[PDB]
């Protein structure tokens, strides 16, 4: 019950150099680009001449400065300053000076998940 | 290219003010893309998460439509001519990219004729935002009569094919703060107000003869709208002045105005950003939808 090829993932690749075709109960496994955060089993193997369900690379945030003048708030810790964020980092923003965090707003403190990272807005006061 | 303002696509945040401030970047940023048919290279996946930042941002936004239909920070608080006129622009643009109610559209138009414009045509703000970077050059302004008169007309205007029907005195009024405008027009002194007031005109067929060659004459080394200030004021002020350019359909005055605004290098986001971003990729993807 041999299989074929391993499937392609985004923004990843497999840990060995693929064949056209693999012996049952084969196994191979994938890894993320950097910063790329893998989801699922990274391992996959062949069961009935079929490869079990590949993984995701969840993509990481980039901190946008652009976005954080426009929403009034800035980064707690600016001498480290980090651009990008691994999928389930956080950050810590605090509201520049004559803003405070606005009713509707986001936790000054937020999670990077699959590139989609939200700023908190802070309001004038 | 996509990539140097991909920046644009966030998720809206705040009240009735700072949601629009939001909501902002990335409904002009799906519209330009849209246009200049960028999404392949960029990334086709991104549109519909892009798309549901948008819808909501509009739902978050209907939490602050008073009864009036007109809108305001907090509904408590008495409903800004400016902001309504704003949300109106917006979502305007909007109704091809995602479901706008027209209810909520039209009536904002309503609200804006029946109750904020007066006799003589001019619009008026009774109560004005609070967040005061977010309207541009419209800020400190001299002219602001005339200023706030020709954002507001600019809205009316964009909402018209959608709103025409539902509101018999949309022409009407339209009408009325036309003529206030061409009647001030020759003695205005600030360009931002020349370049606004002249696209307001230009919608309506009303910017010739002597207004015309004053909005023309007016523009620096013939490429901006310049007064000395914010610069964020004159990318917002000669945006507005392309946008007129392309309603003349005097395509030869274009390149170098277009020229110019590229040349800028802007790309939209940041402080006080909200005019400038929207009307500066609304200019130039109504370019490539027209040129040649």
């Amino acid at each position: 019950g041999k299989c074929g090829p391993p499937p392609p993932i985004d923004n990843g690749d497999i840990t060995s150099f693929p064949l056209s075709v693999y012996a049952p109960a084969s196994s191979v496994e994938y890894q993320c680009q950097n910063l790329y955060q893998l989801e699922g089993n990274k391992r996959i193997t062949c069961r009935n001449g079929q490869w079990s369900e590949p993984p995701k690379c969840l993509h990481p945030c980039v901190i946008s400065r652009e976005i954080m003048e426009n929403y009034n708030i800035a980064l707690r810790w600016t001498a480290k300053q980090k651009l990008y964020l691994r999928t389930g980092e956080s950050v810590e923003f605090v509201c520049k000076r004559g803003y405070r965090l606005s009713s509707r707003s986001h936790t000054l403190r937020t999670t990077c998940w699959d590139g989609k990272l939200e700023y908190p807005t802070c309001a004038k006061r | 290219d996509a990539e140097r303002l991909k920046h644009l696509i966030v998720t809206p945040s705040g009240a009735g003010e700072q949601n629009m401030i939001g909501m902002t970047p990335t409904v002009i940023a799906v519209h330009y893309l849209d246009e200049t048919e960028q999404w392949e290279k960029f990334g086709l996946e991104k549109r519909q998460g892009a798309l549901e930042l948008i819808k909501k941002g509009y739902t978050q936004q209907l939490a602050f439509r008073q009864p009036s239909s007109a809108f305001a920070a907090f509904v408590k608080r008495a409903p800004s001519t400016w902001l309504t006129a704003y949300v109106v622009k917006v979502f305007s643009l909007a109704v091809n990219l995602i479901a706008i109610d027209s209810q909520v559209l039209c009536g904002a138009v309503k609200w804006l004729i029946l109750e904020k414009q007066k006799p003589d045509g001019v619009f008026q703000e009774d109560a004005p935002v609070i967040h005061q970077e977010m309207i541009g050059g419209l800020r400190n302004n001299n002219e602001k009569d005339m200023a706030l008169t020709a954002f507001v007309l600019i809205s009316l205007q964009e909402a018209k094919d959608i709103c025409e029907e539902q509101v018999n005195s949309l022409p009407g009024s339209i009408t009325k703060a036309g003529d206030f405008l061409e009647a001030n027009y020759m003695n205005l002194q600030r360009s931002y107000t020349v370049a606004i007031a002249g696209y307001a005109l230009a919608q309506m067929g009303r910017l010739k003869g002597p207004l015309l060659n004053k909005f023309l004459t007016t523009a620096k080394d013939k490429n901006r709208w310049e007064d000395p200030g914010k610069q964020l004021y004159n990318v917002e002020a000669t945006s507005y002045a392309l946008l007129a350019l392309l309603q003349l359909k005097d395509f030869d005055f274009v390149p170098p105005v277009v020229r110019w605004l590229n040349e800028q290098r802007y790309y939209g986001g940041g402080y006080g950003s909200t005019q400038a971003t929207f009307m500066v990729f609304q200019a130039l993807a109504q370019y490539q939808k027209d040129a040649p």
